[PDB]
Formats: structure tokens, C-alpha cells, sequence
RNA sequence: CCCGGAGUCGGGUUGCUUGGGAAUGCAGCCCAAAGCGGGUGGUAAACUCCAUCUAAGGCUAAAUACCGGCACGAGACCGAUA
RNA sequence: CCGUCUUGAAACACGGACCAAGGAGUCUAACACGUGCGCGAGUCGGGGGCUCGCACGAAAGCCGCCGUGGCGCAAUGAAGG
RNA sequence: UAGCUGGUUCCCUCCGAAGUUUCCCUCAGGAUAGCUGGCGCUCUCGCAGACCCGACGCCCGCCACGCAGUUUUAUCCGGUAAAGCGAAUGAUUAGAGGUCUUGGUCAACCUAUUCUCAAACUUUAAAUGGGUAAGAAGCCCGGCUCGCUGGCGUGGAGCCGGGCGUGGAAUGCGAGUGCCUAGUGGGCCACUUUUGGUAAGCAGAACUGGCGCUGCGGGAUGAACCGAACGCCGGGUUAAGGCGC
RNA sequence: AGUGCUCUGAAUGUCAAAGUGAAGAAAUUCAAUGAAGCGCGGGUAAACGGCGGGAGUAACUAUGACUCUCUUAAGGUAGCC
RNA sequence: ACAGCCAAGGGAACGGGCUUGGCGGAAUCAGCGGGGAAAGAAGACCCUGUUGAGCUUGACUCUAGUCUGGCACGGUGAAGAG
RNA sequence: CCGGGGACAGUGCCAGGUGGGGAGUUUGACUGGGGCGGUACACCUGUCAAACGGUAACGCAGGUGUCCUAAGGCGAGCUCAGGGAGGACAGAAACCUCCCGUGGAGCAGAAGGGCAAAAGCUCGCUUGAUCUUGAUUUUCAGUACGAAUACAGACCGUGAAAGCGGGGCCUCACGAUCCUUCUGACCUUUUGGGUUUUAAGCAGGAGGUGUCAGAAAAGUUACCACAGGGAUAACUGGCUUGUGGCGGCCAAGCGUUCAUAGCGACGUCGCUUUUUGAUCCUUCGAUGUCGGCUCUUCCUAUCAUUGUGAAGCAGAAUUCACCAAGC
RNA sequence: GUCUACGGCCAUACCACCCUGAACGCGCCCGAUCUCGUCUGAUCUCGGAAGCUAAGCAGGGUCGGGCCUGGUUAGUACUUGGAUGGGAGACCGCCUGGGAAUACCGGGUGCUGUAGGCUU
RNA sequence: GUCUCUGUGGCGCAAUCGGAGCGCGUUCGGCUGUUACCGAAAGGUUGGUGGUUCGAGCCCACCCAGGGACGCCA
RNA sequence: UCCAAACUAAUUU
């Protein structure tokens, strides 16, 4: 007939058997849902970083 | 609800917003020879009755209401769908409504 | 079963405090949010568009992405079984600047000024602080007077 | 000089059938042919090039099937409640 | 006082007098992953064929790019491509 | 045919559940995610110097990362409990002081007080709690790139060098990651909070523990109480509970 | 009145296939024409069935022959309880 | 199933067995109907199942039969009307 | 053959009607048993909910299937509910004017939050309620729809401009596959080639599934069947005791006087399990189910009898208590 | 010492009432040809410079009201953890840690940035 | 319990069409020798209480007084 | 050939 309707008894004790483990970031996370007009910017200075070396590495050394 | 039966919105065919015409779409009649027609009527066809369900519920009570949109631009005279949200009394063109005078007696 | 309304039981979160109803003040405007740092994220309900959704009022994340008038805050969310992290776009009138951060930015701060300046004393100087050690001997001077007797007080009846 | 199978093809429609889908085959019923024609060329139609075959008569071994029959041979089978 | 279903069986829950014997996750196909083996940008005869006369042998061997074909080595688009 | 009954055959070893989410003409079922096992794999500490033996580099000082049902130190978050009503909104008891009048001395009215309230009121406001942080993915220096931004060598992001180890609270601990996957999706009880009901060994939630799966000592007896969890034994000593027979 | 059954078919509204006409290169499309039936009109309860409420009123009171009314296809008659 | 003396407790909330008490003496005979929630029968009532069957109808799909139109068998003369 | 009909009837094939005579099938779910009632079946606000979020009951208080060319978008200027004091007719309400007025108004609607040179009211100009591709949020499996939020690319409105705007101040207002229809590309196929109709596609709307992740659906069975179910009702048992039954305490009153001989209002405290509700723990591979008859035993909350106490006990009869269930 | 323009935090800054305000400024003020608005040059817009600190504004004052901040309230109310504590219950003590709100009683009454004045 | 529904002048009862009426009665003249007919006038918290609204007897929420209908396996 | 009903208990010739 009628039953159980709901409960979250058992369940703290369920998810704590395997951890509640922390999302592991990185270094280097994605650049998903960034602006768009930002990104294609920081692709533009990447394309012409090479333009470049040659002042940069008579300058280093 | 009241939509004026001119409009300047945009128009795909020319990239620009022009003048378009309101006018109220209408369900056209069927084909006879398509081909979920066909299907059906060569489904039907024999002993075996009734093939596919018939509905017969109607729980709406309205329909969204879609307008066609014609551009006035003389030489490309295309045109656009465009649905409002459900209503149950349309008109267009109607009166506008101001806000002055008396009413009613 | 309850609703699953946007704004379900939040009639006292997102309100606003006494006598701090009516124009926001402006310097919560003119914040600057560098991607990369840590924000708290509260919700106002003086300004409708962009606020967070209730499960995020009081949490603390980091800006991943700034727009004209909004940010993109990483969140940590514990839903049943594991936190997850979620990504949301939050108009800047409702979160600011944590400082939870900005008192481990002061004694980073305080670190590099001591220890290029470290050796020349000889000092071997304390950065590690220490979890408040237990209190050390000492005297305790009467000057003369003796300690004022206490007892307890007879029980009487009013309310 | 001589050259070909008609209530048949084909069309409509009804029913079954098929992977056959604006109809693959088969049947009933109505209509009902042509002769440089006819059939087919997997989307219904008109137009036109091209390809392809010659329906409405007939015969035919082998390779193929075989829990019945006659007669054999064998088995990592069963061993008398099997 | 055992099997059983059940939140809960010694149960006034069910089945069971006793003994012997029989008695219930199989086989085929298709997949998926894991493992072992062989070959490796290939791989595989599975069908057919060839081989003292068919005890075993209805086995075993062989073919040659018989590699026809399958899968693999190229994707994407509804499709022209 | 059966989402329904019933039965389903040898032993030891190790690991060990669920009655919960979401969807379903779904409520005696399944799919779905949890919970389980198996197979691994990627790393770490490292093994420790034949018997030996703390060591063998640079006066000090130091001893890897990471991780956590935990605290500490910072810092945000909340509107419950309590309190409040001579604070708003509601509910409400009594006198008093004023005196204007579409009340008939009475009321109404006003001002200052006064009694008692609030799951769907609140100025105020805990305890417990929730989030983040406590470094090398850092810090400090130089330069370069940009089509973005722009009074400007601007602003922002990126890039390339170079330099800094006192490893920047406590305590404990080896960690990461993939595949395949069974059983379950009827639960029940107890402390505290709690809803419906006169109540119920009643119906429904929260939090944790337990029973189901689990014996043992104690409560004479008992799924669940109290003590304590189990290889086969000897000795010793306890727990809760006891000590006339 | 309802539901049936039945008669009538007038110029009758609705109404299939075939047939007729037009448009088109054709498939097709449109129009005209309209059988039964339905709709419209009568008849029929020893067909199926059906057959009310509310107020006021006699000179003691109480009743209510009478009166007024909403109302339906008729408002239950002779009888009997 | 094994069995067979009771009270009370606790317990799946009415025990032959368990706990605590009362107690318990072979082997049988005729009776008796208090018990064994005795036996007979996979509860008929009640509910559930995406299990049915008999029967009704204003259910949903059909259908024999009938009613009506069309084409065919299906012909010969007249008259009208177009 | 003789009569009688006769191109009608009839038969064959197609079409329309009628057709429970016959066939097949269906006849939701949740549910303090089921049915009836309700919809807790898709949504929204406040509360419950125990100060993050999440959180159940046929828990409480309500709402919703719409409305809107402005009630959308900008800009400007204004200030509201109410109160007071005045002003020909004019008063409890007409209009005029000053003063007070922290929102006590209003913002389409439910409630909650927000809002004052505004989000309100009034004018001006308008269509950002349009064209696009992704990301994110909410429900969540972290799938979809719905709704929502930040951007980016176009074209635009408004404003002097900063700007603001891709509907409604925010939290609800809605819908897959298949099929149909419409719009769009001097687009792709239409099967040996080509041309033209037709058809099929690709992309975006619509027509709808309220049982709202989406079957096409009426009853009855007492003539009934089967699989099961103590997951679930009816009798018995158990917990509870509102209700039923029986007592206590306090003392306004009644008792001509006089609270209490006998009583006992307004209150309030209990017991009992012969009632019935309430529940659903046990039994559905069955515990024979009301009453009477017969027969035994037990309870006391005593009707009588033995022994007593009290009286509004003269006697008689009667009433109130005690020990008492022997008979 | 103080103002102006633009602000930041938004009452310690608000409200009522009284008093003072040198110099600058800010205002009130005077006018309507132009610009632009009105029923109305009142507002708004424009052109001014005779007058005045009356008002705004500023500074001060009030056993002022509010507001801000301390005390008390009070280790009180409540609360984390704990017991084979108590009590028929309702509830209540203790252990271990945390710890409020009125009434009541004090104190306070704007700070400050950028640019430019004024004050001998 | 739930859902509909009625309420209006003395009486039965309209309009449900957001912008107060029939019939009959009662007064009051007439006609008549004197008591149908003719003429005219009067009369309504339109149940109650709040809502919504340019505006309510008509539309909403509640209360009352009445009605009606929906249930059965023991 | 339109409708057209009724008439102190209150007594004295
Ligand atoms: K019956
Ligand atoms: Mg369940
Ligand atoms: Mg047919
Ligand atoms: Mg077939
Ligand atoms: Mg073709
Ligand atoms: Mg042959
Ligand atoms: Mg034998
Ligand atoms: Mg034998
Ligand atoms: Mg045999
Ligand atoms: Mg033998
Ligand atoms: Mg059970
Ligand atoms: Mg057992
Ligand atoms: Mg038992
Ligand atoms: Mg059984
Ligand atoms: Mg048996
Ligand atoms: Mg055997
Ligand atoms: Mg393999
Ligand atoms: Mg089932
Ligand atoms: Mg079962
Ligand atoms: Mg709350
Ligand atoms: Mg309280
Ligand atoms: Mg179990
Ligand atoms: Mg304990
Ligand atoms: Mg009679
Ligand atoms: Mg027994
Ligand atoms: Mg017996
Ligand atoms: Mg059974
Ligand atoms: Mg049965
Ligand atoms: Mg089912
Ligand atoms: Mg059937
Ligand atoms: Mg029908
Ligand atoms: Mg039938
Ligand atoms: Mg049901
Ligand atoms: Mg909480
Ligand atoms: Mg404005
Ligand atoms: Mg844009
Ligand atoms: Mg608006
Ligand atoms: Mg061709
Ligand atoms: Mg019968
Ligand atoms: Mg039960
Ligand atoms: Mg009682
Ligand atoms: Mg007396
Ligand atoms: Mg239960
Ligand atoms: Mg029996
Ligand atoms: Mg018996
Ligand atoms: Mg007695
Ligand atoms: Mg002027
Ligand atoms: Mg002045
Ligand atoms: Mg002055
Ligand atoms: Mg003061
Ligand atoms: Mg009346
Ligand atoms: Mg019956
Ligand atoms: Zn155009």
C-alpha cells in the first residue's frame, strides 16, 4: 500500500566511504567561456610572438 | 493582444531593418501526396481498421500565434515566421489605446 | 514536496539590511577584479540581473573571467556526493574582495623583507607561527592586600 | 525474298503479399492495345536522346535437398527410474 | 527445528512421516571488456581445390597475393561531394 | 506468457553492501546515479649498507610531495533558539492626562504609560554550523608580443630570461587514475530537534549511531538498551553489571 | 417533448464512387451535377418509458372546499396500501 | 518436523519446547470432545496484476447481413426532350 | 411445349449508409484497505525546515494554463497613500491652494523580495518582443525541455552624452520522436543523360500530447476464473482511550434553616478495556463469522443475604458507606 | 579659521527650535530682447548686478527627540558534547565548552580625498 | 466532507445581458342603490460582509438560512 | 344572440 516516502538517512555515510574529494586543479586550467573578443586577442599575441626572438635573445645575453 | 500590421524589423535577405507587413499565418491544406500521406493511406488500405492513434485529448486552450512577415523593399520581397506567446484574443491593426478621454458609459 | 523555484526561501537572504535600503553606494562600482583572485560572493536585491543563485550566497571563489559589468567566479559546490566545481557569471554588485586572502598577502609581504635582511644579525628569525603555546610561570603579587572571600549567595524567590 | 504467340499487354480500382518505398509480385472486376511496336532502365508526370531485351507456346542432365524406406559403417553418446 | 519470504521466525506463518534413486544457469548466435597465444600495417582460409588405396583419418598437410572477401589502415557531410 | 509463488546440489580463504537520487501507465518492476568486488596501471617512500655499524658534508640550520567526516589562525556567510512589542506590521488588557467635534456628562479622538502574544511578524541576536585561505602553480627582478584597451612610456593578458628554500600553523596519513562489474532501489529502532493526531508498539521528516548482516558479557526472559565487536588456545586483568541462597 | 419505430420527399440543406465540364505539357486541380442515409415534417404509449413545487384563506381553535402563483411532454386519474 | 503436564513473563503483541516458578513414576482399558490457533482445500470475501473469461452498451476499432448508387452481362422498335 | 413476367429482377465487382447480430480489445495512477471525494499527477510564493544548501505527509496559507503596441524600449519632467488648514453654490465625497508626508501608495495578477530628481505617474520618440554562433546557471544523472544569466558578431531605437535596450522590476505562465504546414538558400538529390512539373532533403517557426519525459479506450459479474498478497480490508488478539463506562478533588449553589445527610455548577485529576473510533503488528498454501440452547469457572465496580457505620434514621419503608463474591 | 566645485564612507551627518555669521564665495535678488519653456518668466531657460543676510547654507546652543557607542541587564536566557542523573510525568539539576537581547545608566553628535578661494 | 445552487416590493418570482420588473395585492378617485371593470399613485439595507473595478443586483473571498447531488466489500 | 355575480343577525305599520 503506502510507503517510505523519502529520506537521506544512510546517505552522509554512503559519500564518505570513497571521500568527499575536492575537484584536483592544475596548473593550466581551460580558457572555456572567456570573452571572446578577449581570446582572440591573446591568440594574436601569441601568432606574432616569434616576431622577435632576435631582439629578445640579444637581450638576455 | 494588439499588433500594429507594419513593423521595421530586420531583413535576412538584405542584412538591413526595413519596413515588413503583419499579417497572420494560416495552417495550409494538406497534400494528398506526401509522404507521410502515402504511408498512411497505403497503411489503411484493407481489413485491419484504425492504424495510427488518434488523439482526441485537447487540454490547450489557445495556440501561439505566428506572424508572417513580409518586407516592402520592391525587388526582394522575402519572408519571415515570427512567433508571439499565447493568447486568446488577437486582433491586428486595431485601436490603440490612450490614456485621456472617458470611458464608458 | 517543495518547489524548485529560483528564488525559493530566500526572503531574508537576498533582502536588504535596515536602514540600507535605496541606492547602492558606488564604490562597490569601481572595484577592480584581476583575473585570479578571491571573491565573496553574497547577492543584493536592490539589482536584479546577474544574481547568483541562492546555493552560492556565501561562498568564496576565484575569478576566472571579467566581462563589462559581470565576472566568472569558479565556485566549489557540494552536491550529494562530491564537490564539483562550477563556473558562474555574477554581475559585480554582488560579490567583493575576500580578505581572507589579503592577510596571507601581508606576511608574504612581511617575508621577503626578512630575509634578505636575515643573515647579516645572525638572526634565525620565527615564520612559522605557532599554535598559542601554553602560559608560561610567572608571579602574582598580592601588594599587601589579602583576596576577597566568596560564597555563595542564599536563594530567594521572585521570578 | 521471308520474318513471329491478344480478353494478352497495358491502364484504372479492390484485396492479399513483398525490402519494394506515388503501388514488388499475385488475383478479382471494369476498360482494353500497338507494330521503327512492345517490355525494362528501383520517385508520381510531360518532353526528348540513348542503352537493353523480344512477353503473352514448349523441352532439358549436372552441381542441390532428404527426421520416411532398403542396406551398411562409425562415435570423447546412454548404460535398464538413463 | 530446520529451509523460506520478511523491518522482524522457536512461532499460534508456510513446506517437510521415513529411506533410496533421479532432480535445476545449459547450449548456439551476436556483442562488450579483461586475460593467454601467433603474426604484425597487416591479418585470417573460414569456402573451394590438391595430395599411397577411407584402421586412427569425417583427421593432418598444402595452395597464393587461389587474398575473392571480411575486419583494420581516413574522416566528414542529409547529399552533390 | 507470467513484473507473481516455490525450489536452485562440494569445502576453505580474502573483500563486503543496499532499501536512497532522477525518469518511467511507475507504486509486488525496471532504467539511472550512489554503495560493492575484481583486474590493473601510474608514481612515492624506499628496501639498506656480508658479521660489523647513526652518519660522513655546506661554527648555524634543514629533512619530499600531496592528502584529511580534525583543530588552530585569519576571514566571510546565515535570521533559528532566545529576546522584543514605552521599535514597524499584526493580535491585545486596564486606568490616567488633554480637548478639538456630524457621539449622545458619556464615548470617539489625542498624548504619556500599562498587561499579554506571533510557524506563515521583527530593530536586535547566539550555541552548533557552512565557505575560502594559510606559497615555488610562489615571490622579486629585467625584456618581448598584441589586430584588445588607450591623453601617455596607458591599461590588461600572454611570452622569455634571471634571482630567491627558514618547504612559511597543529596533528595524522602513501597517493593518483582507469576499466569491467554483481547485489540492492519493501527497511526498521533509539538519543536530541521536529510535523499531523486525544493518543498509539500510530503516520511523516532532520542529525548521528545501531539492528537488518552480529556472535559474546550484562538487562531473569528480548532484533534495536548498557559494555564490548569474534582466527584456535594458556596465563593475567578489566568493562557494563554485580557479590544472602 | 426524450429515445425508438414508422409514413412523406416538396423547391428540399448535407452527401460517395462513377460520370460531365473547364484549367494544365501531363500527373493533377477546380466547378457543376447530386442515391440511400442524416437533417427537416407528420403519425404512434396493450412501443421503451414518464406522470411538480410554493404561498394565503371559514366570525374559538385546528383544518382548508375556495384563491394566487412559479412551472413541465402530462403533473399520478379509478383504485389500493 | 520433532513431539506432547501447567501459571506468568518476554517474544512476529494468545508457547509443547525459551526464562522464572509449579513439578515430573512404567504399560494400558473403555469413554470424552477443553486443547493440539486439529484434519479436509496454494481463501471464495477483500486488494493487487499493465492475467482472464461470461454478459451489456451511448466505449474504441471492426464485421456477416441488409439498404442504396455505379459499371458489366443487356438486346429491339417507337415517340417526346436535349 | 403452354402460359406469365422481361432488359427490369437477378448475378458479379466497386462505392456510401446501416449494423452489439458477430469479432477483437480497453476500461489511468496516487491513496492511513479499496470505492466515493479530492489531485498532494506539470508548475509558483510564504511557512514547516531544526540561522549554508537540501529535506516528508491526502502538512498548513495561497496561486497558475493567462494578460500586454504598451503594461515592451530609451529619454525628460514630475511624486505617492493619507492627514491638516482654507476657498461662491459645494455637503460625508466635485474642483482650487498652501503645509505635513521614508513610501504607510503604486508597479497586470498569488505571496515574498525590490523600488522615490525611481522600477511609480505623465509627455516625447520608437520596435532590442528582431538576426546569429557558442559558453554558463537553474532542475539535475550534473540528461532534455522550460526559464534565466554573462558575452561576442550584425542591424537598429533612444539620449546632448555616458549609456541603456535583444520583452514584461525579480521568483510561475508551458511540450519530444513521427507526421503535417509555413518560411529560407539564383542550395542538394529525384537512380542511363538532359529540360520542366512533382517529390525527397538541409535550416528555423507552428499545429500536441494538463496522466504535463508525451498509449488511441466504456461498463458489469452474486454464474465467475487464475497468479499471488497478512506489502492490504472484514471477525479474534495487541498498543491507545477521543468516545463509551466508572470514580476522585475544589465548593458557587440545592437541601424551609444549613456547602458537604443526600447532592454538586464553573473547573480540574484519574482508573477501566464489556463500546466504538483510531491503527494495521500477527494470520489470506483458511484460526468455521451473530444469537439462543447446554455447562463450568472467574471478576467486583454489592441487587439480595451475614456482620456493621451514617441520615433531613420515632416505628415501618427507604437512601449513603464499610468488611465481603460464601450463596 | 573657513567656503566653493566634484566626491568617498552614507544620521556621530537626520528632525525641531534658538543664536551668531569678518572676507570671499554661495545664495536670495533685478529683468524678459535673444535661446528655451510655461494657464502663469512661479519653476525651467536666458540677460544682468540696484539691494540683502531675512531665508537657504555654515558654526554654535537644547538636563531636546532620534542615531552611533559603552555599562548594566548577566555568566542570565539559550546551547555543543556527556551520564545506568533526578522526576509518574511535564520538565529540572550537574559535567564539559560556548554565550545573548530589552527596559535602566553613561559618553558622543560627522570624518575625509582632489582642485580652487578667502582669512594680514 | 466535497461540489453546485437559491436569497430581490406583502406574496410567487424577473433581468444574470458589469452601464431595479411582471402578475397579484394594497392604498386612492371612479362606475354602482351598495359591495367585476376603468384610472392613478405608492412601495425595495436588491441575505450579510469585504474584496475587484471607469461602474456591481450581476464578478470574485467568507459567514448565514435553505435545498440538491455524489458512499458500500464485509 | 359581447360580457351582467351578490344583497341586515340588529326585528315593532
Ligand atoms: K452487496
Ligand atoms: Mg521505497
Ligand atoms: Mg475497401
Ligand atoms: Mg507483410
Ligand atoms: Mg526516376
Ligand atoms: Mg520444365
Ligand atoms: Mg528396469
Ligand atoms: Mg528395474
Ligand atoms: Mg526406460
Ligand atoms: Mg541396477
Ligand atoms: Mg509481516
Ligand atoms: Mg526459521
Ligand atoms: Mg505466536
Ligand atoms: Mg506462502
Ligand atoms: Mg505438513
Ligand atoms: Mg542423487
Ligand atoms: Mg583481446
Ligand atoms: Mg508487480
Ligand atoms: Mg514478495
Ligand atoms: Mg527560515
Ligand atoms: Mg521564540
Ligand atoms: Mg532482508
Ligand atoms: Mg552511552
Ligand atoms: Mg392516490
Ligand atoms: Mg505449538
Ligand atoms: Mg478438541
Ligand atoms: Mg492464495
Ligand atoms: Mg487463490
Ligand atoms: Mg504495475
Ligand atoms: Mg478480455
Ligand atoms: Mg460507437
Ligand atoms: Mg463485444
Ligand atoms: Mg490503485
Ligand atoms: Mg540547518
Ligand atoms: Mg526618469
Ligand atoms: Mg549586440
Ligand atoms: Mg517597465
Ligand atoms: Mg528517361
Ligand atoms: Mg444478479
Ligand atoms: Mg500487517
Ligand atoms: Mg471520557
Ligand atoms: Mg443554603
Ligand atoms: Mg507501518
Ligand atoms: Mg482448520
Ligand atoms: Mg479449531
Ligand atoms: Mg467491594
Ligand atoms: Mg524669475
Ligand atoms: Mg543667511
Ligand atoms: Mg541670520
Ligand atoms: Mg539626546
Ligand atoms: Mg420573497
Ligand atoms: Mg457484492
Ligand atoms: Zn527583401
Amino acid at each position: 500500500a503506502k510507503s517510505k516516502n523519502h529520506t537521506t538517512h544512510n546517505q552522509s555515510r554512503k559519500w564518505h566511504r570513497n571521500g568527499i574529494k575536492k575537484p584536483r586543479s592544475q596548473r593550466y586550467e581551460s580558457l572555456k567561456g572567456v570573452d571572446p573578443k578577449f581570446l582572440r586577442n591573446m591568440r594574436f599575441a601569441k601568432k606574432h610572438n616569434k616576431k622577435g626572438l632576435k631582439k629578445m635573445q640579444a637581450n638576455n645575453a | 493582444v494588439n499588433v500594429p500590421k507594419t513593423r521595421r524589423t530586420f531583413c535576412k535577405k538584405c542584412g538591413k531593418h526595413q519596413p515588413h507587413k503583419v499579417t497572420q499565418y494560416k495552417k495550409g491544406k494538406d497534400s494528398l501526396y506526401a509522404q507521410g500521406k502515402r504511408r498512411y493511406d497505403r497503411k489503411q488500405s484493407g481489413y485491419g481498421g484504425q492504424t495510427k492513434p488518434i488523439f482526441r485529448k485537447k487540454a490547450k486552450t489557445t495556440k501561439k500565434i505566428v506572424l508572417r512577415l513580409e518586407c516592402v523593399e520592391p525587388n526582394c520581397r522575402s519572408k519571415r515566421m515570427l512567433a508571439i506567446k499565447r493568447c486568446k484574443h488577437f486582433e491586428l491593426g486595431g485601436d490603440k489605446k490612450r490614456k485621456g478621454q472617458v470611458i464608458q458609459f | 514536496t517543495n518547489t524548485k523555484g529560483k528564488r525559493r526561501g530566500t526572503r531574508y537572504m537576498f533582502s536588504r539590511p535596515f536602514r540600507k535600503h535605496g541606492v547602492v553606494p558606488l564604490a562597490t562600482y569601481m572595484r577592480i577584479y584581476k583575473k585570479g583572485d578571491i571573491v565573496d560572493i553574497k547577492g543584493m536585491g536592490t539589482v536584479q540581473k546577474g544574481m547568483p543563485h541562492k546555493c552560492y550566497h556565501g561562498k568564496t571563489g576565484r575569478v576566472y573571467n571579467v566581462t563589462q559589468h559581470a565576472v566568472g567566479i569558479v565556485v566549489n559546490k557540494q552536491v550529494k556526493g562530491k564537490i564539483l566545481a562550477k563556473r558562474i557569471n555574477v554581475r559585480i554588485e554582488h560579490i567583493k574582495h575576500s580578505k581572507s586572502r589579503d592577510s596571507f598577502l601581508k606576511r608574504v609581504k612581511e617575508n621577503d623583507q626578512k630575509k634578505k635582511e636575515a643573515k647579516e644579525k645572525g638572526t634565525w628569525v620565527q615564520l612559522k607561527r605557532q599554535p598559542a603555546p601554553p602560559r608560561e610561570a610567572h608571579f602574582v603579587r598580592t601588594n599587601g592586600k589579602e583576596p576577597e572571600l566568596l560564597e555563595p549567595i542564599p536563594y530567594e524567590f521572585m521570578a
